[PDB]
């Protein structure tokens, strides 16, 4: 979490292999982050209906 | 107290032969409301509206207008009626009477076990073949002619109440078009609702109504001593405001000298000064503007001889510069010399019963005019504007698509022949509701003897017999003695827009109303 | 002794008939609204507003209802515009069906598992079986497939003529905005078709108008209606008069600079508009506003200025145009540069005469050469009806032509699934095979409804229907009667093949997805309680 | 695992959209978000570098009370001009970032 502009260097970014907008059919869209350099101890479930 | 576990609650369910037959005689009744408003021997019908005034009128548009109806199918006809009145002029009641009775003769064949897609079908056909028989019976017309254009809208006033004064309203209706008939570009338009404004003034008699060459405003001068009386004035139109307002900004001023606060009432002077002196550079007569004027503005025009006006409205500033050549301009420090409108005639404010108008006429090339009407009072001024509105939009149409069909019951007979011998060759179960169609625009025919009091057994037998022969083919009802005369002679003719416009909302309402077997109602929205 | 709840409890098949009424009092609703023999409602409001329409999401969603179970099958209609875009009708006369027969299997003591099981088993089989029975892709029909899927979408509404006149204009819409997208991907978004509605001539004068129709006014009587060669400068913010922010007001210490600051409210106003326009820019779109001082920098310069135009139309424009969105001055700490190498181009920008109102057309915008539909009907209720036919139909060419693949309509695809689950259920049914056999006769209320509607012969025309069918399943001797549907017509069963009655795939396949999930959900409410409001407390 | 006896079940995140059958659920390990692209132009990058970012990129504005004084002509493009250069290094020093 960046607060600062000063403090904003590339140390504090991310990285992803792909990040789009995925334009669904149904109800609008989301967006989706496919990998990411060393992934921490989460994870997201997509439930439809 | 516990619910009754219901569904859908409060509502209503209809379906069935109640509904197809239902929405017949929903059609029916607004037929039989301004059946007798067709013909020239038509009479006026007085309406009352909630607003406290009173309506005199027999035109079929805004009859309907002041009647609220609760039934759904009959909300429909009543928006037939204003699609036709602004898509034409002389183009409404001729659609209710006719969108009536083509649902007439189809309750008939729902009774037969039919399916309405099929009478539908069958319609769509007969539809598209009354488009091609007028466009074979019609005439070109030469726009140019003064006195040809004059006996086209003779024959749409005839019908209405300004066919007493028949030449005076068809050379007003005729000028006020080809006046407004304005053409920038490449495409020609005809404006006559923001540049073709009719101002009626109670008192006087109607035969000294006139259009006037140039435009008019119920504005006074803003000082007595500026002149009511410029032979060739300079006008200069104006957006913004002659005076000195609050800027749109948190503007506050700190006053800590003594000489701070004449400083800044004297500015507000010089400003008014400033701007004045920027209007008088290109040395005009007629100042014209939307806002405010001050009277330290009215100072300096008043030593400059500048005739200045107060408050015209926006919709009477788009007039004017069309009609004097002006540029509406909002900065008077821009102003250019193209922004002034040379060529303005006679400029008086003239007095019509104890209140000025500003006159401005004589114009040397106007491209907006404005029709003066007098009359006797309120009730019989807007009756001669709404039939001038009917009759400055049929003239709009043939200079658009200058075709004219012969009309009187001359149109529906045409067709009705022809659509009788296209028949023979179905062979097939929709050969029966295409038939339907002919018997169906005899009604025209049959509205112009039921009003004059002629026979309707006699006459339509032998109008019938005039178009077996495709000699003629032009022979129609006589609405004013009640006899069978050719419209070659008459000279009863309706442009091909008002007939063909006629025809597709005609057809179109019955394709609609046809299709609708439930009615749901008794739901709320947002 | 008993609950104390507050409310209402009602348990055992109670509930389970209520579900089943509550759904049926939808589909007997709607089931006179199915093929090219239904016919059209009216909505009615409490203020009097009159909704003349067929389609089942239009319906559905202005009509209130009270019992839970009705709102399952009223938003499965909203659904259906969102996935496929048309079935709206057929996917909750199924639905209701599903409950119907399961009604009477859960009657005869038989478990609600084994029909929810019973019919993954045939939804599965059904999806299955129409994806190795289609006839053919978009190749060898070529430009027919297009137009003969239009006209099967049109048939149930306003716009079903026998003609090819609203079939066409469909057809040379969704052409004409192929947008092609990264991986592949040739996307039709038939969202940029600006539909608008107009009380005018018959609906054979309905204009397809190649590029854009904006409905909006010029604004001031001075402009050019009329630009021909036009330079379109797509921008969204107001030209208006210089007002500062909260942060920012005017404190002056001085008289003689009060006049300066009051002029330069306007001259930084003014120099925007000289900038933009000097360029060779006559077209000026804004999403903001354009008051009375500056409408006069176009009068003098001859542009066109629209004020107040839609967002979703701005991006529609200057997507097709080739401009660029632009808010506000930019490239690398410049004063004014506004990038005029970015603006668009056109054609022939002119405002029309639209029976009493202004609508400003775009011609084939230069870059993209996109479409809009003007619709002209004979009053606001058929206007209305007409916008919704239409957005059904551009949405059946847009599945097609992303998913190559049609199937053919008027209960032929009904018809062969009638009976192949009925042999499906034989072989591995032992428990299950009562709720595979019911899946069956679901599907059969989709031939069933079209022979109610058109007033012909109901238990003969869909008997005579399925014999087709039995003999193309078994006797394989390429009999080819996979593709007979009905002719209501005539009365008879016709060759959708060679007559041209085609539907989407996934307007079948996710209509029996949906509709099974559906069903599942009413099928367990065994229990149900039902609180008081909390209104008054 | 063998490691640990505790596992939050506030790490995973469960996203309800509305549409489609339940087979079409997704185990997508990244993130999922639920708002708007805000300019929608692109809606796709490859190899891409997300930063979270708590500062407001906006006008100069302090928790105390701020104001401006304009008491001159050429003061009015001093604040114009001056806020749009203080924002064009908020997104240089973004986009030099990478
Ligand atoms: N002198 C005449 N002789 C015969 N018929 C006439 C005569 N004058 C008018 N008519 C008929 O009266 C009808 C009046 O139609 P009208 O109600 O004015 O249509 P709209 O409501 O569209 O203006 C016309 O269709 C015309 O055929
Ligand atoms: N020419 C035709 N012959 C036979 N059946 C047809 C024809 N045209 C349309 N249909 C049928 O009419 C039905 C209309 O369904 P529809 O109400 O449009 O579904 P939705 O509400 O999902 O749009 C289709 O299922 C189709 O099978
Ligand atoms: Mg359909």
């Amino acid at each position: 979490p960046v607060a600062h502009i000063d403090q904003f260097t590339a140390d504090m970014l991310g990285s992803a292999e792909l990040a789009e907008e995925v334009n669904l059919n149904g109800s609008g869209k989301l967006l989706k982050i496919t990998g990411c350099a060393s992934p921490g101890k989460t994870v997201t479930i997509v439930v439809r209906g | 107290h516990r619910p009754v576990l219901v569904l859908s609650q409060n509502t209503k369910r209809e379906s069935g032969r109640k509904v197809q037959s239902g929405n017949i005689n929903a059609a029916k009744t607004i037929a039989d409301i301004i059946r007798t408003c067709l013909g020239p021997k038509s009479m006026m019908k007085m309406l009352l509206d909630p607003m406290g005034g009173i309506v005199m009128t027999n035109d079929g548009n805004a009859i309907l207008r002041e009647i609220q109806v609760q039934h759904p199918a009959a909300k429909s006809m009543i928006e037939i009626s204003r699609t036709q009145d602004e898509e034409v002029g002389d183009g409404t009641t001729s659609v209710i009477i006719l969108a009536g009775e083509m649902l007439s003769v189809a309750e008939h064949f729902l009774e037969q076990q039919m399916h309405p897609t099929v009478v539908i079908s069958a319609y769509r056909k007969a539809l598209d073949d009354m488009i091609s028989t007028l466009k074979k019976i019609s005439i070109p017309v030469d726009i140019s002619d003064s006195d040809m254009m004059l006996n086209i809208i003779n024959s749409s006033i005839t019908t209405k109440a300004i066919s007493r004064w028949s030449s005076l309203a068809c050379n007003i209706a005729l000028d006020a078009v080809k006046m407004v008939q304005f053409e920038e570009n490449g495409r020609k338009e005809i404006d006559i609702k923001k540049y073709a404004r009719v101002e009626k003034i109670p008192g006087g008699i109607i035969e000294d109504s006139c259009v006037l060459r140039g435009v008019m405003i119920n504005k006074d001068v803003t000082h007595p001593r500026m002149r009511r009386y410029i032979k060739n004035p300079r006008i200069v139109l104006l957006d913004s405001s002659l005076e000195y307002k609050k800027g749109e900004s948190q503007t506050d001023i700190e006053i800590t000298r003594e000489e701070d606060f004449t400083r800044i009432l004297q500015m507000e002077e010089e400003y008014i000064q400033q701007l004045c002196e920027d209007i008088i550079q290109l040395k005009p007569d007629v100042v014209i503007t939307e806002k405010g004027i001050s009277d330290l503005a009215q100072h300096y025009l008043m030593r400059a001889n500048i005739t200045a006006i107060r408050r015209v409205r926006k919709t009477d500033n788009n007039r004017i510069a069309r009609a004097c050549g002006a540029r509406i301009v909002s900065r008077p420090e821009e102003l250019r010399e193209d922004d002034v409108g040379t060529g303005a005639g006679l400029l008086e404010i003239k007095k019509i019963g104890d209140e000025y108008f500003t006159f401005i006429t004589d114009c040397k090339d106007p491209k907006a005019c404005t029709i003066l009407l007098r009359g006797a009072s309120k009730e019989i001024l807007s009756e001669v504007e709404r039939n001038l509105q009917d009759a400055m939009q049929v003239c709009r149409n043939v200079l658009l698509d200058p075709q004219l069909v012969p009309g009187g019951g001359a149109s529906e007979m045409a067709v009705a022949h022809a659509l009788t011998e296209k028949s023979k060759a179905m062979t097939g179960v929709e050969q029966w509701p295409y038939r339907a169609v002919a018997q169906a625009l005899e009604v025209i025919p049959r509205t112009l003897i039921q009003n004059c009091g002629a026979s309707t057994i006699r006459l339509l037998t032998s109008l019938r017999a005039k178009h077996t022969q495709e000699n003629c083919e032009t022979w129609g009802v006589n609405g004013e003695t009640g006899t069978l005369v050719d419209m070659k002679e008459l000279g009863i003719w309706e442009p091909l827009a008002v007939k063909l416009q006629t025809y597709k909302t005609a057809v179109e309402t019955a394709v609609l109303l046809l299709r609708i077997d439930d009615i749901v109602s008794g739901h709320k929205k947002k | 002794g008993p609950l104390s709840v507050f409310g209402d409890r009602s348990t055992g098949e109670t509930i389970r008939s209520q579900n089943v009424m509550a759904a049926a009092s939808i589909a007997n609703i709607v089931k006179s609204s199915l093929g090219p023999v239904g016919l059209d409602k009216m909505l009615v409001d409490d203020i009097g507003d009159v909704t003349i329409t067929n389609d089942g999401a239009t319906i559905l969603k202005l009509l209130e209802v009270e019992h839970p179970a009705a709102k399952v099958l009223c938003e499965l209609a909203d659904l259906q515009d969102k996935e496929v875009g048309d079935g709206t009708t057929s996917v909750v006369i199924i639905a209701a069906e599903l409950l119907k027969n399961a009604d009477e299997l859960v009657k005869q003591k038989i478990h609600p598992t084994s029909v929810i099981s019973g019919y993954r088993l045939a939804c599965k089989e059904a999806v299955r079986y129409i994806n190795e029975n289609l006839i053919v892709n978009t190749d060898e029909l070529g430009r027919d497939c297009l137009i003969n899927a239009a006209k099967t979408s049109m048939s149930s509404k306003i716009i079903g003529i026998n003609g090819d006149f609203f079939a066409n204009m469909v057809v040379d819409a969704v052409l004409a905005i192929k947008y092609t997208d990264i991986r592949g991907q040739p996307r039709y978004p038939v969202n940029s078709v600006n539909i608008l509605k107009a009380h005018g001539r018959s609906q054979m004068e309905s204009m397809l108008i190649s590029g854009y129709a904006l409905n909006c006014v010029v604004g001031s009587q001075g402009m050019p209606k009329r630009i021909v060669n036009a330079k379109i400068a797509c921008l969204d913010f107001s030209l208006q008069k210089t007002k500062m922010k909260l942060g920012v007001q005017v404190v002056i210490t001085d008289p003689e600079k009060l006049d300066q600051i009051r002029q330069r409210e306007s001259d930084i106003t003014k120099e925007r508009i000289q900038k933009i326009l000097a360029t060779g820019a006559n077209v000026i779109l804004t999403t903001g506003g354009i008051d009375d001082m500056c409408l006069k920098y176009f009068v003098e310069a001859g542009a066109m200025a629209v004020r107040r135009v839609l967002k979703r139309d701005l991006k529609r424009i200057a997507k097709a145009s080739g401009a660029t969105i632009l808010s506000t001055l930019a490239n690398l700490e410049g004063e004014e540069t506004f990038e005029a190498a970015m603006l668009g181009q056109a054609e022939e920008v002119v405002q029309e005469r639209i029976c009493d109102d202004e609508l400003i057309l775009i011609k084939n915008t230069k870059a993209r050469t996109s479409a809009s539909i003007i619709l002209r009907g004979a009053n606001d209720f058929m206007c209305d009806e007409m916008e919704r036919s239409l957005h059904d139909a551009l949405c059946v060419v847009k599945r097609v032509l992303e998913s190559k693949s049609v199937v053919p309509g008027g209960g032929a695809v009904e018809a062969a699934l009638s009976i192949y689950l009925e042999n499906y259920a034989t072989s591995m049914g032992s428990r299950e095979q009562l709720a595979i056999a019911e899946f069956a006769r679901s599907l059969l209320v989709i031939p069933n409804t079209l022979a109610v509607n058109a007033a012909q012969d109901s238990t003969d025309l869909v008997a005579k229907l399925r014999a087709f069918h039995n003999e193309a399943q078994v006797n394989p001797e390429r009999k080819n009667l996979k593709w007979i549907g009905l002719d209501l017509s005539n009365g008879k069963p016709r060759d959708n093949k060679q007559a041209g009655v085609f539907e989407p795939t996934i307007v079948k396949v996710k209509s029996l997805k949906f509709a099974t999930e559906a069903a599942i959900t009413i099928l367990r409410i065994d229990d149900l309680i039902k609180l008081h409001p909390e209104s008054k407390d | 695992p063998a490691t640990a006896t505790s596992v939050d079940l506030r790490d995973i995140k469960i996203v309800k959209k509305l549409g489609g059958t339940i087979d079409d659920c997704e185990l997508v390990e990244g993130l999922v978000l639920t708002q708007k692209v805000s300019n929608s132009g692109i809606t796709r990058v490859e190899k891409a570098k997300i930063g979270l970012i708590q500062f407001c990129l906006s006008a100069p504005k302090t928790d105390m009370d701020n104001q401006i004084v304009v008491s001159d002509y050429a003061q009015m493009d001093r604040v114009l001009r001056e806020e749009r250069a203080y924002i064009l290094n908020l997104v240089k020093q973004i986009k030099k970032t990478g």
